């Protein structure tokens, strides 16, 4: 499921701004 | 008539904003006015700490920026933007700047303490919000962006990490680190990867329409539990964003998908919020048909939940962070660069 893919991804924590 | 009232409200709001924009407050407290309690969040420039103001006993969130780090990161003008704008704005869903000052080492912005934690924390824990709950939060962002944009301000860092829940269950936007007052287009590469509009990624001039794109990303993430474009490498996120494709969970209502196709529109000439009707293409969309915009502004709508509160100065709705001792150098750093702060 897309949710399972999200939860296993490296991007579920707080996301830093870019610049 | 409703639209004329909004017009008149924003006109008076701009008169008040510009008075403070042109004559910013400066140096309205000092560090030893506060007892430092606990770190509430971290960032590249510094940290936000829970503090107690000694003379009143009020709790505040004090954002601390290391001037030398701000310079190294080429964020001088953005940091001046952030404080000049925050001290001038006034809206129910914008965190209130109460004091600001600087010393030899750091910049300090002292805000009203919002005790209910980041929306990010509640969203990750519960998984996803129902559409009524997501609509309740989204409506507040719609009104906040209508306010900011009317003042020629672009926010540029919308995400759940920056939306705090207050004791009434309503949203307070914090972190104006990328907020900018601009009438033309602008060009700075800034934001958070999942929320970047295509025109930012592609190095085009852009305007307030990037905030409405980001609203589409936020509403999607609130209602789905994951953002519309994600991957472990930022480059792959950008490839998804510019591709023009987006898929929706099967539980997304028909109205929600139609709203999101118009917000997550790669074509600036078709993106809701950037058309002839401005924000009213959003406010009048069927997905918002039950939203009482005035009642939301007046905080008269029952919230989806009220965060838990053990007492004043309680931080249980926030993660724990490693504490670092705030040091102030004997020598003034970067004085010229931050003279107006
Ligand atoms: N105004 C605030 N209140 C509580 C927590 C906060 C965390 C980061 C930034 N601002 C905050």
């Amino acid at each position: 499921t897309t949710y399972a893919d999200f939860i296993a991804s490296g991007r579920t924590g707080r996301r830093n701004a870019i610049h | 008539s409703e639209q004329e009232s909004v017009k008149e409200f924003l006109a008076k709001a701009k008169e008040e904003f510009l008075k403070k924009w042109e004559s910013p407050s400066q140096n309205t407290a000092q560090l030893d006015h506060f007892d430092r309690i606990k770190t509430l969040g971290t960032g590249s420039f510094g940290r936000v700490m829970l503090v107690k103001h000694k003379e009143t006993g009020n709790h505040y969130a004090m954002k601390i920026l290391d001037k030398q780090k701000v310079v190294k990161l080429k964020q001088i003008e953005h940091t001046l933007n952030e404080k000049r704008i925050l001290q001038a704005v006034n809206f129910p869903f914008l965190v209130k700047l109460e004091f600001s000052f600087k010393d030899n080492s750091n910049l300090y912005m002292v805000m009203e303490y919002v005790p209910g934690g980041e929306m990010f924390s509640h969203l990750r824990r519960i998984g996803r919000f129902s559409e009524p709950h997501a609509r309740f939060y989204a409506a507040q962002i719609v009104l906040t962006f209508e306010y900011l944009h009317s003042l020629d301000l672009i926010y540029r860092d919308l995400k759940p990490e920056n939306l705090l829940i207050d004791q009434q269950g309503y949203i307070q936007v914090t972190d104006f680190g990328f907020a900018k007052r601009v009438k033309g287009r602008t060009w700075t590469l800034c934001g958070t990867p999942e929320y970047l509009a295509p025109e930012i990624i592609l190095s085009k001039g852009y305007n307030k329409a990037v905030d409405w794109w980001a609203l589409g990303v936020l509403i999607y993430e609130m209602a789905a539990g994951y953002p519309p474009f994600f991957a472990d490498q930022p480059i792959q996120i950008y490839e998804k964003i510019v591709s023009g494709k987006v898929r929706f969970p099967s539980h997304f209502s028909s109205d929600l998908k139609d709203l999101l196709r118009n917000l997550l529109q790669v074509d600036l000439t078709k993106r809701f919020g950037n058309l002839k009707n401005g924000v009213n293409d959003i406010k009048n969309h069927k997905w918002f048909a039950t939203t009482d915009w005035i009642a939301i502004y007046q905080r008269k709508v029952e919230a989806p939940f009220i965060p838990k509160f053990k007492g004043p100065g309680d931080t249980s709705n926030f993660d724990d962070y490693e504490e670092e001792e705030i040091r102030v150098s004997i020598n003034e750093k970067c004085g010229k660069e931050f003279t107006e702060f």
